[PDB]
Formats: C-alpha cells, structure tokens, sequence
C-alpha cells in the first residue's frame, strides 16, 4: 500500500518489508508459467546445477504479475534487492537444503528494464535509482578481493572482532574490541574474513550512437562476485545497474566545486568447441568436390583471383610440424605474400582471414598499426600496469598474423619479421628480460610492387623492394595484376554496384563458421601421414625442374621448395580430413607449387616452364 | 639430418669445441676459438645448420646481422638520468659469452 | 570552457578564455565547436594558491590573543584566526545558451522546424533548374573559370552516401578533393572560400598542425577522477570538412594519421590514461604544390606530387591547375580582380545568398539517394568505357577506385537535386567531371 | 653472396666482404649447387625421408 | 611456521655437537613444490585467497634483494628499557608499535606517550624480493590483456630468478596488511 512518507522510507517499514518478501516468495513458487511450466523450478535447477550463485528474473513478467513491486523498482532499487536475495535464499534453500555450504548467497538480476536511458543523459534525477543503459568497454581491470564479512584481529590482545558486513559506500571500521575495549589498531585476519570479487570497468557511448558535434561519454561500473569476466574491452554491452553517487567521491578538496562522480554497481551485463561437429564435418567431407567448396566458400566479397583463395586455403588449414630427433625444425605453417598493383582487394582479402580465422590479428608495415610487429615492454596507458607487449606474431601465436602493406615495414620490422619466419621464436633483450617468446606464426602479407604496377619483364624480386631472404620463405608468392579488359572489368564492375545497392540503408560454398569448425577439426584432430606418394615421382620432377632452371640469373627451385611442395600436400590432404595424403593431393600441391613459382619466375622463362610443364598444371 | 656437406659437419665439430685461449707471460691475449663462415646459395641447408649449432652449443645464441627483435648484436650502455646507473643492453655477443 | 571569437581579438593578443557554467536544463546545449551567444551573471568562483605572493586574506574580527606555550603565532596563529586567502577568478554562470547565428528560427523533422518562408524558398530551389550553375556562381562569385574545381568543390559539400556491408566494412561516403597546380592559382582561395561558407568547416594548414592537436587530444578532469577527450581539427570537421593547405607538405607522423581517418572514418586514441573510440566522418578538401613548385605535364601525377601512394589512391577527385599564359584569359582574371577591389561591396552577384544555400545543404544532406537499375547500367558501362580510355596514358592510372569515385560522385549529384534517386543524368555529368580532372601526360 | 649464386664469371668478385673481416676468421667455406644430378635428386630422397 | 621450527629442531638435533660459534640455531626456510598442474593467473578469484595456490608465469622484473625485518628490538626514549624479540610477520604486513611503556618502574612520574624508537642494530632481518609476474603469453586469451600479480619472495626465493625466466611457483595468495579511486575494500593483493 501507499502513504505520504516516500517509496525508500516506505519500504524500510518493517510492515511491507514482510509484505514484499512475501509477495516475491509467493510469485516465485506461484508464477508458473506463459504456458504451465513452473519455470523458476527449472531455472533453480540449473542454477543449484552450476552453483551459478545468481538467478535473473524478467522485469516484464514481474510488473506483469505484480506491478508494485515493479514501479518500486527503480524507485529505492537497493532494499528491493536485498530482500530479494534473502528471499531466493529463503526458495533456494527450500529446493535444495543442502546449498547451505554453497556460497551461503544468492544474487539476483533484473533484465528487460522497459525505459533505458543514454549515457549522454543521466542527470541528477536519477541517483539511487536502478537504470538500464548501453554503451562500450574501454577499459576493465583485473579481478580484485573486496572484503565482504571481515573479521580484525585487535593487534592489542589478538581478539576476533567479528564478522562485520561491508557496504559500498565507505570503509568499515570497528570501534573497539569487545575484550580489551581499545579502539586500537585493528588490521584484518586476512584468513577468517571471507572476501569477494571486485571488477572495475568503464563503458562509453558507442559511436553509432553518438550525435554530429560530440564527445561520447564513459561512465564507470563495477562488477561483484559473479560478473566479474563477464565483459571484456569493446564488447557492446548493456549494462543495468543502480546509479550512484554517495560512496565517497565529492569534490571536497580544495579548488573545486562542490560536484560529485558517479559509478554504477552493475546488477546486469548483457553482452551483444562443440559436439555434432564431427558428424557434420564429416558428413560433408564424404561429398569429395569439398576442395573446390572450400575454395569459393573463402572470400565470398573479391571477385577472381581464385589462385589466391586457394592459396590462402593452404595457408589457413597448414601443414604439420614435425622434428625428425631433437635436432631439425621443419614447420608445418605456411606463409603466403600478395603482391599487387594497387586497388586490387589485398587489404579485403587480409581482413576475410582476419575475420574467419581465430587467433588473428592485424597489423601494417605503416605506423597506424592496432597491433605491432616489434615486441615492448612498457606502462600500458589504460591500465597504468607494467605489461610486456610482446608483438603481433608472438600474440599470434598459434594462427596468423596479417601484414597489410608489407613493402614499407621500418628496418625494425624487418629484422623482426625476418627472425620470426626464421627461428620462429622473437628473442626479447630489452629492460632485463632476456628472453624468447615462441611466435608460430602463420604470417600473410600484401605488398605493393615499385612503381605502382607489376613489371612482367622484371622478375618478383627486383620488382617487389622485399629483399631476398625475405621474398624467398614465404611458401606462396602470388601476383595480382590489374589488366585492363572489357569482360573482367564489365563483371568486377556489376559486382562492386551491386554490393552497393544492397548495401544502402533501405535494404535493412560453406558458411564461414561452418567452415571454422572445420578449420579448428581438420588443423589440430586430423594429422595426414605420408608413406603412400611417388617419392621417385617427386625426386625426378625435382630433377627435371631444377635441370631445366640450371642457367644464369636463374635462381633454381630447391629443398625449400621441396618442402613446401610436402607442407602444400598435408595441407590438402587436412583440408579433404583424410589422415593420409593420397596422389590427387599431391597432384594439387605440385600443381599450386609450381604455378607459385613460374609466375615468381619473369616472362620469357615463365613461358618455357609453363609450356614444357603444362602437364601438371593441366590437373 | 642433413644431406652431405661432411666437410661441414666435420667443420661445425671442430668449432664446438674451439681452441684455447693464451695469455702470455707478457699479458697479451689469444683466442681459443674458432669462426666458420657459410657463403653460398639458397637452397642449402646454412641456416638450418646455423639453427641446429645454436640448439646443439651448450650456450649459443643464434641471430641475424641486422640485430634481433627487441635484442641490438653488440652490447651497449647508457645512463639513466633519474637513477644514474648504467644500464647494460645485453646483445647477441655478451649475452652468450663464452658460447 | 569557451575563447574569444576570432572578430574580437585586439591586436598581437592570445585569445583569452574563460570558463562558463551551465547549470540544470541549460546543461548539453553547448557543444564544442559550436559559436554560441551565452547569457547570465558573471560570478567569481573562490580560489585558493594561484600565487606565490601573499595577497588579500580574510580574518575573523574578534580580538583574541595568545596564552603561553599556546601563542597565536605561525600555524596555530593562523588556524586559529581562521585566516584564508581570498583569490578569485572570473567563471561566467551561463543563464541561456543559443547560436550566435542561428540557422532557424525554431528529412520531415527538420522540415517541420522549417519556417514557411525558407520552406518555399527551399522549395524553388530544389525545383529550380540551373541550380548547378547558380550555386556555383553563388559559392565562388569571386572566381573566374576553374569551373571543374567548382562543380568537385561543390559535391563535395554535398557529400555522398556513406554505407556499410553486411560484414561490417564501412563503405566510405564522403568524397575528398585535391587540387594541385602551379603557384597562385587560386587553390588556397577555394579552400578559403569553403571555410568561411560552410557550418563544420576546419581549416590548417601543412606544418601548423601537429598531430595531437589535429586529431585528437587528453586533459583530466580538473574537477572529477575522468578525463576530456580534446577534440581536434578532424573532429571539429566531423560530418563536414576540413580544408587541409599545403597537403603535399604534412609529416609522415599525420599524414598517416590523416590516412587512417580517410580508410575508417574513425581514429581510437588511447594515451595517457584514458582510451577511446572518436568518430570523424569529415571530408577533406587538399592543397598540394607539386614538386619543384610547377606541375610537369610530361610526369604522371604520382611523381610531380610527393603524397604516399594509399593516401593518393584514397583521395576521391585530383584537379590540376596549369598556370598557363593565355592572354584572353589573362585580361579575364585581371578585369574580375581589379573590378572587386575597385567595386568591394557590389560586384557580387550571388543569385542565392549564402544563408539560403546553407540552409539548402542542411536541409538536402539528410536525402540519401537509392541507385535504379538503369542508372547502375549506364554505371558499370561507362566505367568499362574508363577503363577502356586508360588502356597514351593518363597522369593517374585508374583502376575500381575510380569506380567507387564515380558512384558516389552520382550519389553526390543526386543530394544536390535532393533526389530520391540517381539517374543517367547525374552518372554522366559524375563520369564528365572525372574524364575531365583525368588529364593525358603530355610528352612533347 | 651479391648476384643470388655464385656465377663462375665473377670469381674472384662474387663476394662483398671486406678482407679485414675475412681475415678474422678460421675457415670459410663456398656452398654453390651447381651440376649434380645424382646428389640433387638424392637429395629429394633424404628431405623427404 | 610450524613446519619451518619443525625443521629447525629436527636440524639441530642431526647436526647436534657442532664446532665453536656455529650453535645458535639459525633459521631453517622451508620451500615448496608440487606435482599437480598449475593453475591460470587468471583463476585466483576470491575464493582461493589464504590458500596455497600453484600457478604458471613469467617474470618481467625483479626489484632489488632489500632489507625486512623479522625479530625487531625497541627501547623506550625515557627510561631507555628495550623491549626485543618482536615477533615481526612475515609478507606484507607492518606493525604498529607499542604505544605505552609497560614498567610501571619509570620515576615517580610515567612515561610518555608513544616512547618506543626501533633499535635499528638490534633487528635480526632477512632478503624479500617484489617481482612483477605476469601471465603466460601463450595463455593469454585472444582479445584480453595479459593479467599481472605482485610477488612475495622470501631468504631463499631471492635472486634464484631473473628477469624473463618464465616460473611455475608455489605460495600464499594474500592482501598486504599496512594499516587498514571509486571502491572501497580493495587492498592490493
Ligand atoms: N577483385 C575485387 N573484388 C572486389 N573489390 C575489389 C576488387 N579489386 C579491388 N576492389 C576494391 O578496390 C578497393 C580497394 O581495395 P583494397 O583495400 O584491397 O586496396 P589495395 O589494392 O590493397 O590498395 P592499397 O595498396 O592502397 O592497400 C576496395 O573497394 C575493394 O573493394
Ligand atoms: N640438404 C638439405 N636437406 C634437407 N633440407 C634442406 C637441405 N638444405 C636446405 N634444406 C631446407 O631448406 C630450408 C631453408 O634452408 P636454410 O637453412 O635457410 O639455408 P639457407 O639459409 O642457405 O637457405 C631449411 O628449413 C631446410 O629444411
Ligand atoms: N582564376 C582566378 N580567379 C580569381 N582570382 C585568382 C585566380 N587565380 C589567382 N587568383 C588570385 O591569386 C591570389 C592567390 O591565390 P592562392 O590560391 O592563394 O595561391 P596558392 O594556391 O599558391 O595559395 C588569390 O587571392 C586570387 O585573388
Ligand atoms: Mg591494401
Ligand atoms: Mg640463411
Ligand atoms: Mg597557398
Ligand atoms: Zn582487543
Ligand atoms: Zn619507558
């Protein structure tokens, strides 16, 4: 019921304290279902399943059942959910008495608050009231121990002082131990106390949402004992949570006004490996075109250059690594370099494999890179922590790191990306920490040639400004020329306008995460071995390839090449998820090889080799 | 693991172990080392070998010309204003000392 | 936190600044960058150590001394006296808060705030035909000739239609404009002339500018824990332009930073504790001497200018201005100059004045044109029809970027005329205007 | 060494280090694969062993 | 500590009938190890604080070998009565000194308030170390930061690892105890 006194005092009242309390017991027993469900028995049921230590409840089946509660709500939030987590304690307990040693607590969290407000607009009129809002993380530290029933040891006599409850709001502080009667200098039993989690995080305006002429605005939050790590940096979040202003932050000090900060003790965050995966990947795999499927399911937004879907494809699923005793590293990984005139999709493609393949990142041989080749160790500015950013490859470890405009790296870079593709361990010398952080990187690239166009009569070295032992370890070097014609212009052209057309804001192969599934499946289950292809076969035709490149200013094939031609092969063999390489993989890997390399190689002799060796490159 | 190149092998044993230093009654000094120089092709196996020696020396960085990632090839010190120590940027050469 | 307007300043003086305080429902009226007129008291804010030296100080009036071993003296004495300087400084207390110039004196909301007068006169002015030619008068009355500069100059006030995939890339919209030519031709003029014409119109100038300040800045909150993200000349042009002067003459250090603005639309700083996502979706309008001070016709563009090849390949339009001596041009320039100086005030015609046509681009920016079927025909030939012209030689090469040029050039045409749809009309004049721009190197 | 391989043309030129950093050393070997059909294709046999 | 007097009585008794200066008992550090697998840094939730945690990491500093105290000897300033043998905690944690002096011998008149200086000379002190762990760059999730922890050595934990030696260490998950920014209860663990 209502009276003249206000909603907080009201619900203060012992009276509609047991009013309320009883009416949240009774729609939680009570409250079905939309259609005869007993819901929260289920939920309670998942809940004591995980031990998930929080229920959530809907705001707008709340108000729906029982209204009052709902417009108290946002009124005096905090009496509510306190006695609502004495409440689920009290359900919880009924369906499972033997959670009393289970956290000896429940949280509970309101979802689908109908009237969210916007971050730029959050003024006096609403503290101490519990709001729903959107925005970003752009900072959120570690998990910190917050006190939550602290016990002092009396560093007079050693006594206990009891389990004191710690609020928000300001720091608890005992008066005076019961034995001693000193107001002496307590300090915690770190022991017997019985702490809790504490997260800090920052969400701001998003830009989509922010006005013409602006600042986006960031407002703080914190997160307790079970939300913790539920939100990281850039995550678009909503948050619900109990605006707030009287902890202990005012502008007291001197020179300033009288004006307060404000957080958020977040009461929601809202973001916004698998089984059946070996059935469907194998299921598809019996299909047998799932090379050529695996070929135009990658990079569905560029048209053509259908040599460097594929090539990608080899680069995406790898080889193997293997160490014949303790003494060779032949790696399984490998690393491809576009090179192209310019306005040719090679930063699209970077950005499809930056998108669908997990453990990727980005960077840019140009200094406007998000993350960067060299690795550091400095004080991160947003944490004020005292990180070792190791580099790009280092946090691309496993996957792949992605060189866009790889023609204009600094030295510092070279000798970086050099000594990863090399030792394939970057070896970090810089404050005192002289060490050698393991980088398998899987490393793409995109490079611009001299001058802004592909010289045919030049070969790939002498017109790309990568040097030598650079150029030559990557496993695929593929040229994108941009030749005029009328068909190719006429079909790059309807395809550009028609993205655009369904691309205006009036409108508003594979599936990509099918396929990284398969990625995942066939890159770390599957390994293809190899005792069953025509080692004489391979042998000679390194014979002959190099036989017919024995000339002057004929830098030959070799064993690098040999062993990418193997590396190629296990990698087809993984992408048809075998577990043994068979002639027709073989028969592509020689055949992507060997195209690689005559088109390395300048025109004339690119002619003769594929003239005299169209056999393979027929298949 | 590697095809041929016996001399080479037969070479990069011969350097693991090195010579012996002399000092002499004077004072002077001479090493007890050795150095193996690799030039040639491509194809070959000189930087696989270089990969194996460094695993195999019992302390033995192996590194490019052109320093290393976050690590110089020669060791260099510089003051620290607020602190005034000279700190010591360990390279490639000092940082495997007797390697 | 507000700064003397520009028409104020008295002569070799910084302009001063104050502080301005803008209580309830008075509160997310200003906004930075904005010219506003600002109403209410001016008060003094207490404030205490802005001097090294003593000044005034307050002290009760009550007359009581010190007992001994208890004396009124040194820091006790003080305390006890309750003495405390007395430091002011002007914070003015903004009562009300409006633009100096307002554009209103209030597509369909701001339609509604549409006053009757202006909506028929926006009205005929979208109905007009010529309007490309008035407004172009109208924008430059002081020029003569440099009609391709005037036409890219003035669709890209208009801008085009930034969209975005269903991946996520953000499709560029805006549409940004190079002029390149031999000395006093007339290019900083035209960037001078967009300046003081639009709303959200930045201006700098080559070295004037270092990167903090032309993009993005940090200060603490003097008052509170967080912290403001100063904005920068980038930001202050966001949804707009910003006229950048002597383009080829930017340090790598900004020109890439520039870039990144020019490929995403967006720059994150995160520096010195706080971290941040600011969205610029300016447009930008360059300068750029070539080198040796004159542009070579026997060079391609890429080798007469110094720009970094990604920078020049984002660039939308390329204008080239040889100053060339042709005589019936020469008296053409002289006559038009010499008849403004002698004749200031007069000797402009403007047919629109310039409020009515900067209503106009605020009221036809909020149209976003589809693309018919016909008109993407008619697109994607007459590219083919480019690409055949490149394939002699131009000064710079084309490729889809062109493409992506042209479309939104049409878009761009198709907000002129506020339409809800480009057509063959706007594709050829788009297609005209970059045929043209794209000049043939000239070996003798 | 400068020109990819070493061509038979420029013995005697064919390297760019200085004499006063090849006299520092103990003994450099030439690597140069030039004509060997049996040991290359040998050699094909071993890697991929 | 039970265990570390426990090995300093069993050692005394071993090496019983020793030589000349040799026989005061000197301390006996009792480190650990395991077998089980170490846990993620980013594991240490609450609920595992106070507990022995073994986790994996790497070192990105160490701050120098410096002096902490572990038996400390005050004396008053009037009457001059020493006080030794405090038993000073070991970690991180300080210790307010007495605050009256206990004689009721001093004079006619008492002693005053707060007469304790520490007896420098007379502190019996160990080696400590502060290291700046920081989590393991391979077990870094993808899109994260890498986590950090404040490190606690001790006699002989010090100097045994250099700045870059990745460790997987066996200790005592704890918050610094000195004397009882947005939130409150958060001491630095
Ligand atoms: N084959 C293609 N399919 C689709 N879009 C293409 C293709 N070739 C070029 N483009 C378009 O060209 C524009 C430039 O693409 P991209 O970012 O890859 O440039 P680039 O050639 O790598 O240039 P730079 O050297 O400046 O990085 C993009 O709009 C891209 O859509
Ligand atoms: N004789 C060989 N047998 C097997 N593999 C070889 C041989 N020679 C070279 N390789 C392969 O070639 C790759 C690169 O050779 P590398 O060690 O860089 O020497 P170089 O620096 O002269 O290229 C190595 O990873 C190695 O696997
Ligand atoms: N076609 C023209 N029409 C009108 N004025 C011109 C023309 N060409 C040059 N001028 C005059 O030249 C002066 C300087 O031109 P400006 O563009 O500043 O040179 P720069 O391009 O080197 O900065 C202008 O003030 C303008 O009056
Ligand atoms: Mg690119
Ligand atoms: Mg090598
Ligand atoms: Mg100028
Ligand atoms: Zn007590
Ligand atoms: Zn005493």
């Amino acid at each position: 019921d209502l009276k003249g006194h206000s909603v907080r005092e009201w619900v203060s009242m012992a009276g509609p304290r047991l009013e309320i309390h009883h009416r949240f017991k009774n729609f939680l027993r009570t409250h079905v279902d939309s259609h005869g469900h007993n819901v929260f028995k289920e939920r309670i049921s998942d809940m004591c399943k995980e031990n998930r230590e929080s229920l959530v409840v809907n705001y707008e089946d709340l108000a729906a059942r029982e209204h009052v509660l709902a417009y108290f709500l946002p009124e005096a939030p905090a009496e509510l959910l306190q006695i609502f987590d004495e409440a689920a304690l009290e359900v919880v307990l009924a369906m499972y008495p033997k959670y009393d040693r289970i956290t000896n607590h429940i949280h509970v969290r309101i979802s689908h608050l109908p009237l969210v407000e916007e971050l730029r607009s959050l003024r006096q009129l609403h503290l101490n009231q519990l709001i729903r809002t959107s925005g970003v993380v752009t900072s959120c530290t570690g998990v910190l121990p917050q006190l939550s029933m602290v016990k002092y040891n009396c560093n007079k006599c050693n006594f206990v002082l009891g389990p004191f409850c710690q609020s928000q709001n300001q720091e608890v502080k005992p008066g005076s131990c019961p034995e001693c009667q000193s107001a002496g200098p307590f300090e915690v039993n770190m022991e017997e106390t019985i702490y809790q989690n504490y997260q800090r995080i920052r969400i701001q305006e998003s830009p989509g949402k922010v006005a013409a002429g602006r600042l986006p605005r960031s407002k703080d939050a914190i997160l307790l004992a079970d939300l913790v790590d539920s939100c990281k940096p850039g995550d678009e979040i909503e948050l619900t949570g109990i605006y707030h202003n009287n902890y202990d932050g005012s502008l007291n000090t001197a020179n300033g006004f009288p004006v307060f900060a404000t957080v958020i003790l977040a009461n929601h965050v809202a973001k916004k490996l698998t089984d059946e995966d070996v059935k469907m990947i194998t299921s598809l795999s019996k299909d047998q075109q799932i090379g050529e499927k695996i070929f135009a399911s990658i990079a569905p937004s560029i048209y053509g250059h259908e040599d460097i879907k594929r090539g990608l494809a080899l680069a995406l699923f790898g080889g193997e690594p293997k160490n014949p005793g303790g003494k060779h590293k032949v790696r399984g990984d490998i690393n491809v370099l576009l090179c192209g005139d310019p306005g040719t999709a090679k930063s699209q493609f970077l950005k499809y494999i930056e998108k669908v393949s997990s453990r990727a990142i980005f960077t840019t041989g140009q200094g406007a890179s998000a993350v960067g080749l060299t690795a550091y160790v400095q004080r991160h500015p947003v944490s004020r922590e005292w990180t070792l950013e190791a580099g790009a490859l280092v946090l691309a470890d496993r996957g792949v790191c992605l060189i866009d405009e790889f023609d204009k790296m600094n030295d510092q870079d070279r000798t970086s990306i050099h000594e990863a593709m090399e030792q394939q361990s970057i070896s970090i010398s810089k404050a005192g920490i002289v060490t050698s952080l393991q980088a398998r990187c899987t490393v793409i690239a995109a490079a611009n040639p001299i001058g802004g166009r592909y010289d045919p009569s030049l070969t790939f070295s002498e017109n790309v400004d990568l040097t030598e032992p650079i150029i030559s370890r990557f496993d695929i070097l593929c040229v994108v020329r941009d030749t005029v014609d009328p068909v190719q212009d006429e079909m790059l052209a309807r395809f550009v306008v028609g993205s655009h057309v369904r691309h205006h804001p009036s409108n508003k192969p594979l599936p990509q995460e099918v396929l990284k599934k398969y990625i995942i499946y066939a890159k770390e289950r599957v390994h293809p071995k190899l005792n069953q292809m025509d080692q004489d076969k391979v042998a000679k035709m390194y014979s002959d390839l190099r036989k017919e490149s024995m000339a002057t200013g004929s830098i030959p094939i070799t064993v690098r090449h040999i062993e990418s031609m193997i590396r190629m092969a296990e990698a087809h063999a993984r992408i048809h998820l075998r577990d043994y390489v068979i002639e027709d993989d073989v028969n592509m890997a020689i055949r992507v090889m060997l195209e690689s390399f005559i088109d390395t190689q300048k025109f004339s002799v690119m002619r003769s080799m594929r003239k005299t060796f169209a056999r393979y490159l027929s298949f | 693991s590697i095809f041929g190149g016996t001399d080479m092998k037969k070479a990069i044993a011969c350097l693991l172990f090195g010579g012996s230093r002399k000092r002499l009654p004077d004072g002077l000094t001479r090493r007890g080392d050795i150095n193996l120089l690799m030039l040639g092709d491509p194809g070959t196996a000189k930087s696989q070998l270089l990969k194996f020696v460094e695993k195999c020396s019992p302390i033995g960085v192996y590194t490019s010309g052109k320093g290393s990632s976050a690590a110089g090839l020669t060791a260099s010190v510089m003051r620290d204003p607020s602190s005034r120590n000279f700190i010591m940027e360990g390279g490639a050469m000092v940082l495997a000392d007797g390697g | 936190r507000i700064q003397e307007t520009q028409a104020e300043l008295p002569r070799g003086s910084i302009p001063r600044s104050l502080e301005v305080i803008l209580r309830a429902e008075a509160v997310e009226s200003a906004q930075a960058g904005d010219k506003c007129d600002f109403t209410g008291t001016l008060i003094v804010v207490p404030d205490v150590s802005k001097l090294s030296t003593p000044g005034a100080r307050a002290e009760t009036n009550s007359r009581v001394s010190g007992v001994d071993g208890y004396e009124t003296e040194g820091i006790r004495g003080l305390r006890a006296l309750g003495v405390r300087d007395l430091s002011y400084r002007l914070v003015f207390l903004a009562c009300c808060v409006a633009p100096t110039n307002p554009r209103f004196g209030g597509a369909e909301s701001i339609k509604n705030q549409m006053t009757v007068k202006e909506w028929e006169k926006v009205f005929e002015m979208s109905q007009d035909k010529n309007l490309y030619h008035n407004l172009c008068t109208s924008l430059f009355p002081t020029i003569h000739g440099n009609d391709e500069v005037k036409r890219g100059v003035l669709l890209m006030l208009f801008g085009g239609v930034p969209k975005t995939t269903g991946e996520g890339t953000s499709l560029r919209g805006d549409i940004n404009v190079c002029i390149v030519g031999d000395p006093s031709t007339a290019k900083s003029q035209f960037l001078k002339h967009v300046e003081e014409f639009s709303p959200r119109a930045v201006y700098t100038s080559g070295k004037a500018s270092s990167a903090a300040g032309l993009t993005a800045a940090v200060v603490r909150d003097e008052e509170s824990h967080e912290f403001v993200i100063e904005a920068g000349a980038l930001m202050l042009a966001d949804n707009g332009v910003c006229c950048i002067d002597e383009f080829d003459k930017m340090d790598v250090r900004d020109q890439v930073a520039i870039h990144e603005a020019m490929e995403q639309q967006t720059i994150s700083i995160t520096k010195a504790g706080v971290k941040a996502t600011l969205n610029a979706r300016t447009s930008i309008l360059a300068a750029a001497n070539p080198i040796s001070g004159h542009y070579d016709r026997s060079k391609s563009l890429k080798q007469n200018i110094n720009l970094s090849a990604p920078i020049m390949s984002r660039f939308d339009l390329f204008f080239i201005l040889v100053d060339e001596c042709n005589e019936v041009t020469d008296y053409a320039i002289a006559r038009r100059i010499v008849d403004l100086h002698s004749r200031i005030e007069e000797s402009i015609d403007r047919v629109y004045s310039l409020d009515d046509i900067r209503r106009y681009l605020l009221f036809a920016r909020q149209f976003k044109p589809k693309i018919s079927k016909e008109s993407e025909d008619f697109i994607v030939e007459q590219y083919k029809h480019l690409r055949q012209r490149d394939g002699t030689k131009s000064s710079w090469r084309i490729t889809v970027r062109q493409l992506e040029s042209m479309i939104r050039l049409s878009e761009a045409m198709a907000r002129m005329h506020c339409c809800d749809e480009v057509q063959p009309k706007h594709v050829k004049e788009a297609f005209r205007l970059l045929n043209k721009s794209i000049i043939r190197v000239e070996t003798p | 060494s400068v020109f990819g391989r070493w061509d038979e043309t420029k013995g005697e030129d064919n390297i760019d280090f200085m004499p006063t950093i090849l006299s520092r050393f103990d003994m450099i070997f030439i690597v140069k694969d030039e004509h060997n059909e049996e040991r290359d294709v040998m050699l094909a046999k071993h890697v991929i062993t | 500590q039970l265990l570390e007097e426990a090995a300093k009585e069993v050692a005394d008794e071993v090496t019983r009938p020793r030589p000349s200066g040799e026989e005061v008992l000197q301390d006996i550090q009792v480190m650990l190890k395991s077998d089980a697998s170490p846990s993620s840094i980013r594991s240490l939730k609450s609920d595992m604080m106070s507990h022995l945690v073994k986790i994996p990491g790497i070192i990105i500093a160490a701050s120098a070998v410096r002096a902490k105290a572990t038996r400390i000897s005050i004396q008053c300033r009037s009457c001059r009565n020493t006080l030794t043998n405090i038993a000073m905690r070991p970690g991180l944690e300080g210790y307010a000194l007495p605050r009256k002096c206990n004689t009721d011998q001093a004079g006619r008149p008492k002693c005053p308030l707060d007469p304790y200086f520490i007896m420098p000379d007379k502190c019996k002190c160990v080696d400590f170390q502060t290291l700046k762990l920081q989590e393991l760059p391979d077990a870094v999730p993808h899109g994260e930061m890498p986590r950090h922890m404040q490190l606690y050595c001790d006699r002989y934990l010090c100097d045994k690892v250099v700045p870059g030696n990745r460790v997987t260490i066996m200790g005592i998950y704890s918050i610094k105890k000195f004397g009882l920014r947005v939130g409150v209860g958060i001491r630095s663990s």
